[PDB]
């Protein structure tokens, strides 16, 4: 695991380094997939006459 | 507004309003009566009117008087919008009772004859879904406008 992975013996001590993520969020940028779903009620309330 | 001509009395014995060949006469008014009262149609005749209706004078009175740019994506935000979004639900409820009441009810009271005596604009289908398409327009118009000018702003 010296070669392969990192997990190398310093002193007395392993350091595997940080798995953790960014997460990027804004989460309001559904914004034309949220205005596209609108579009569809409305569409399937309308259209057939 | 009409307009008129007046007649000779030299065609007492003819045919006064001497109309001919064509099949446009019965059209744009009956002589009405309280206008045959008075000299028609033995004085004076009436007579068709129709514009000279032309482009660039329709829509130049259409899209001038009628019109409204930046109005286009506005709000008119909340304080009111979610406030008469509390306005309809709540005797639409009451309506909804009442919507309980006439099909629960469901009697054989020869029921093409119970139906035509109580017509009154009235609960099952007049006074129902005309709210629903009410609430449908004014929140999706709403709200698909809030999505846009999140896209189109930042």
């Amino acid at each position: 695991y010296a070669k392969k992975r990192g997990w190398v013996l310093g002193p007395n001590n392993y350091y595997s380094f940080a798995s953790q993520q960014q997460k990027p969020e804004d989460t309001t940028i559904p914004s034309t997939e949220l205005a596209k779903q609108v579009i569809e009620y409305a569409r399937q309330l309308e259209m057939i006459v | 507004i009409d307009a008129f001509r007046l007649i000779n009395a030299n065609m007492m014995v003819l045919g006064h309003e001497p109309r001919q060949t064509t099949s446009n006469l019965g059209h744009l008014n009956k002589p009405s009566i309280q206008a045959l009262i008075h000299g028609l149609n033995r004085h004076y005749y009436s007579i068709t009117i129709n514009y000279r209706k032309n482009e660039l004078e329709q829509k130049m009175l259409l899209n001038l008087h009628k019109k409204s740019w930046m109005e286009g994506l506005t709000l008119q935000d909340y304080s009111e919008h979610c406030k008469h979004n509390e306005s309809v639900v709540k005797e639409m409820l009451e309506l909804a009772k009442n919507y309980n009441k006439a099909v629960e009810e469901e009697d054989k009271m020869t029921p093409e004859q119970l139906a035509i005596k109580n017509v009154g604009k009235q609960d099952p289908k007049r006074h129902l879904e005309e709210h629903v398409d009410v609430l449908m327009t004014s929140n999706i118009v709403q709200c698909l406008a809030a999505m846009l000018d999140t896209v189109v702003f930042k």
